[PDB]
């Protein structure tokens, strides 16, 4: 048919939503079992949105309603479109609607980078927007290469970029990022190599913190002696 | 209206769904069941293979009183199969299973703790090492719980690998934190009878197991062997089933018990007990 | 639990002697000699029958190198073990499926191999410092 | 399961053991009270501090069953009857603790038999001891 539009629903925006395909005259859904971030990219670059933020699949984008097309897909990244990989036959699945995967997209996404409860403008817990909420970060794995990614993004000066929040209290909401593996040359920080967004094995005792300076304030003596 | 239910169920009717009067059975209001042996992500113990996926719903984590964890098998939505010798750790020989009953601790899925109604161990079960569970209310199953299915044939002939989850002891004898499950080949049964038994006759049987301990070895029971890693299964595997997938119709099978768990790794075969042998009875006590 | 500076001076002064490029290489055969269950995720290294395979394997040589510098890179942040292990560990769970109890028992034969390597200098309370070691790299690198 | 193989070189290895099988099993007693303190509830009335002639003799002891396991390797069992109803039902010794002590043991033979502790031969001890272990574990309830 090569026909097949495909549509986000649910989602805030176009690039943002529940993944639902149309095919033979009817909009089904697809199912969230073996979905990761490359069934996720393939379904960005299919609406050319751009890469992939994140995948859902616990129907936190909304119930679907329809036949679903997709149970099983196996891509490994590089496909023309979701209906290329190895999709264990149309139609047939073992799900139901609360099964249904969602995939947030880099163009719809409104990521953001903050520093709340810090001593300066440039230190404190830091804190990421995903899905429009802001949650913070956990340390695991937080080096000073992540740390110089997260000063150059959030912009101010980065001479020395040290982690560990100041004086911040535990953060609030969710913990969407961790265990980030920055090289130190990313635009932003959810370029970097990290755990899906959400999933994490941290509380918010260990939320990551950032400390931006020029070098010019770090001041060091011995007390007391 | 057309009565459905949710995901892993089947409408458990006679004429459809179609209605409050029905014109095929009246106001039989019916309800659904479970499904059998059917994982939502199916796989594909001292040795590896980390149950990572949940690719053993049937599984069930016992623990006894004195914190002895065994293992049970969900053979329907309510019941479940484990072994004698699981029911009775910390009990008496002469303990009846009435009080067996509150002494155990259930886990199914990933640590969902179920209440135990009532334990009936089978009337043979110096000859045939079963206890059947049964829970307080029916359990939800779901992609992580859900019963295996009793099979049909027998899926036991020689040179058939199943799947034996198992909550028991690993190679540092420590009881394993996941669930694991191991592919072992059931082997020819005069190899096993010989190799615990001596010579298969009843007259030269002798002692000769390379462990301790003597299994449970008749008609009633088959062997599987390790696997092409020389893993088996240890102490706390007892009770888990051996797992026999279909591939025909795609459905998983307890083709065994495992009853003979104390085969770590010195013993090459571990005892299983043939589920239809004991399915006569199981169904029987589903019943009542 | 916190590592008392005596066992951390014993630990750092035996982890000074010890050949990198060879003794994580020595560890990774032998754990595909004695547990052949752990070769089922090294069966793109080529031949791990014999153990003489096992441990001249060119991969399995390079492979324990690797192994013994994330063993290094734990040890210089023995107080931060989960932190440093979690990309690994998230590795190990998703991506290989290797169960926790590998990497207590990589740990046992890694101490076996610093005991062969060392004789009689693997004392005791040095040999206790590293199982306390080897015990916060496996639970830092399990669940 | 042990090979024929696997019992020439346990055999070999605790030949060359030999007489330091006394002081081979206190070092692997130690080891196990050092490392894994955990296993020193199973003896309140031992004196366990380093050198002890208590813990001495006891490897000694160990070390002797070691032995006797040996040269009955494929009677083991039986040779071992008497320790594993023992250690299954008097002292109810949990498995772990075996393990614990069966890789100490094997830490002993690497430091005190560097030479001889090849990995083929590194495995045949471990599975020796492992079946040892099974053999004393498998009364235990
Ligand atoms: C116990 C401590 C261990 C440490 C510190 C460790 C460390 C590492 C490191 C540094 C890597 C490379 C990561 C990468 O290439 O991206 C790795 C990968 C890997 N590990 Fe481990 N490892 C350990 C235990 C184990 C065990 C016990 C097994 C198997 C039984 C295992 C199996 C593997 C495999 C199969 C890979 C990937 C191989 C490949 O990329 O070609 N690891 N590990
Ligand atoms: C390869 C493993 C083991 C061997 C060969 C072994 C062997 C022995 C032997 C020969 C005895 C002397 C009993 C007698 O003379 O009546 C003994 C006693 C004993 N064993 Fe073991 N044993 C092993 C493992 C363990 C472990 C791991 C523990 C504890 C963590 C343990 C705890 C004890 C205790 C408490 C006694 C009583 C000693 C006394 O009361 O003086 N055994 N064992
Ligand atoms: C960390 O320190 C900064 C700087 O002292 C604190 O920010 C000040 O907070 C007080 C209230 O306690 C305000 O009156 C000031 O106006 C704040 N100054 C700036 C520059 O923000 C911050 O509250 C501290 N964080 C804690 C204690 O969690
Ligand atoms: C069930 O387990 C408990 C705890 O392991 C056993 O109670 C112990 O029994 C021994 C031997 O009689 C005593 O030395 C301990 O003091 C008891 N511990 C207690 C009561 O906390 C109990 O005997 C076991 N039941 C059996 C074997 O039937
Ligand atoms: C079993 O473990 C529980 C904790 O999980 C503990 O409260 C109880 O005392 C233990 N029982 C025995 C007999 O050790
Ligand atoms: C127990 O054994 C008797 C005879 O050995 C047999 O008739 C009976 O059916 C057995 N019990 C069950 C539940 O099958
Ligand atoms: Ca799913
Ligand atoms: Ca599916
Ligand atoms: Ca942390």
């Amino acid at each position: 048919g090569s026909n097949l539009e495909m549509r986000l629903t649910r989602g805030g925006n176009m690039c943002s939503g529940r993944i639902e395909i149309k095919f033979q005259g009817r909009w089904g859904t697809v199912c969230d079992d073996n979905f990761n971030i490359d069934h996720a990219s393939v379904i960005c670059r299919q609406l050319e949105c751009g890469s992939a933020v994140s995948f859902s699949g616990s129907s936190n984008f909304g119930e679907g309603s329809g036949p679903i097309w997709f149970d099983d897909l196996i891509c490994n990244g590089n496909e023309s479109a979701l209906w290329n990989c190895k999709h264990q036959g149309w139609g047939k699945h073992n799900c139901d609607h609360a099964e249904d995967a969602g995939v947030i997209c880099s163009k719809g996404a409104d990521l953001s980078l903050r520093l709340v409860d810090g001593v300066t403008e440039c230190s404190g817990r830091l804190e990421v927007r995903f899905q429009g909420e802001w949650g913070t970060i956990c340390d695991d794995g937080w080096d000073s290469y992540d740390a110089a990614v997260a000063c150059k993004q959030l912009g101010c000066p980065t001479a020395v970029t040290a982690i560990g929040r100041v004086n911040a209290s535990k953060g609030f909401g969710h913990i969407w990022l961790d265990s980030v593996s920055c090289q130190g040359h990313e635009p932003a920080i959810w370029q970097c190599k990290h755990h899906e967004w959400g999933k994490h094995y941290c509380n918010h005792n260990e939320d990551a913190g950032v400390t931006c300076s020029d070098g010019s304030d770090l001041e060091l003596r011995l007390r007391g002696g | 209206v057309r009565y459905q239910c949710k995901n892993y169920y089947k409408l458990r009717t006679e004429g459809d769904g179609v209605y409050w009067i029905n014109k095929a059975v009246g106001d039989k209001l019916p309800e659904c069941e479970a499904v059998c042996g059917k994982p939502k992500n199916p796989a594909n113990i001292l040795g590896g293979h980390l149950d990572a996926k949940g690719s053993f719903p049937w599984q069930a984590k016992m623990v006894s009183h004195h914190n002895l964890t065994t293992g049970a098998t969900l053979i329907n939505e309510q019941w479940l199969l484990t072994t004698a010798k699981n029911l009775f750790l910390n009990h008496s020989e002469n303990a009846t299973a009435k009080d067996i009953a509150p002494t155990l601790t259930l886990y199914v899925g990933k640590k969902q703790l179920v209440e135990i109604e009532k334990v009936v161990l089978h009337p043979n079960y110096s000859q045939v090492d079963i206890g059947l569970i049964k829970l307080k209310q029916k359990v939800s199953v779901n992609e992580r719980v859900m019963p295996i299915c009793l099979p049909s044939k027998d899926y036991a002939e020689v040179g058939r690998v199943g799947y034996v989850s198992g909550w028991g002891r690993n190679a540092n004898f420590k009881f394993t934190d996941h669930l694991k499950y191991v592919m072992l080949p059931v082997a020819d049964q005069d190899q096993c009878i010989r190799h615990y038994e001596g010579s298969t006759v009843p007259e030269k049987k002798t002692p000769k197991s390379p462990v301790g301990v003597q299994p449970i070895l008749n008609e009633h029971t088959f062997c599987a062997g390790m696997s092409k890693y020389q893993e088996d299964t240890c102490y706390g595997d007892a009770g888990s089933a051996f797992a026999v997938h279909d591939l025909e119709e795609d459905t998983w099978y307890a083709t065994g018990i495992l009853s003979f768990d104390k085969s770590c790794a010195v013993a090459e075969y571990g005892v299983y007990v043939k589920v239809t042998s004991i399915q006569d009875w199981v169904q029987k006590t589903i019943a009542e | 639990v916190h590592l008392t500076p005596e066992e951390k001076s014993a630990v750092t002064a035996l982890w000074g002697k010890v050949n990198v490029d060879e003794v994580g290489g020595e560890a990774l055969g032998r754990l595909l000699v004695v547990y052949p269950w752990t070769q089922r995720f090294f069966e793109s290294f080529g031949d791990l029958s014999t153990p003489d395979a096992v441990m001249g394997n060119p991969k399995v040589k390079a492979h324990g190198k690797k192994v013994l510098g994330a063993f290094s890179d734990g040890l210089a942040h023995l107080d931060n073990l989960k932190g440093t292990f979690a990309t690994l560990s998230e590795l190990h769970c998703d991506k290989l499926h290797v169960d926790p109890e590998n990497f207590r028992l990589l740990g046992n034969v890694l101490v076996c191999v610093l005991a062969h390597h060392f004789g009689k200098e693997f004392t005791p309370p040095v040999q206790a410092a590293y199982q306390k070691v080897v015990a916060g790299v496996a639970n830092a690198l399990a669940h | 399961v042990l090979s024929p193989a696997d019992k020439t070189n346990v055999k070999a290895a605790w030949g060359k053991v030999g007489a330091h099988a006394g002081e081979y099993g206190a070092e692997a007693l130690e080891r196990m009270f050092l490392s894994f303190p955990t296993t020193k509830t199973y003896f309140p009335h031992f004196d366990l501090s380093h050198g002890s002639a208590q813990v001495k003799g006891h490897g000694k002891k160990v070390a002797d069953a070691l032995t006797n396991a040996v040269a009955h390797v494929d009677d083991m069992p039986n040779a071992l009857s008497a320790l594993s109803d023992l250690h299954a039902h008097k002292l109810r010794v949990d498995p772990v603790n075996f393990k614990l002590l069966s890789h100490c043991l094997l830490v002993t033979l690497a430091a005190h038999l560097p030479a001889e502790f090849t990995p083929a031969v590194h495995a045949s001890l471990d599975k020796f001891l492992a079946s040892v272990s099974t053999v004393l574990t498998s009364k235990y309830r």
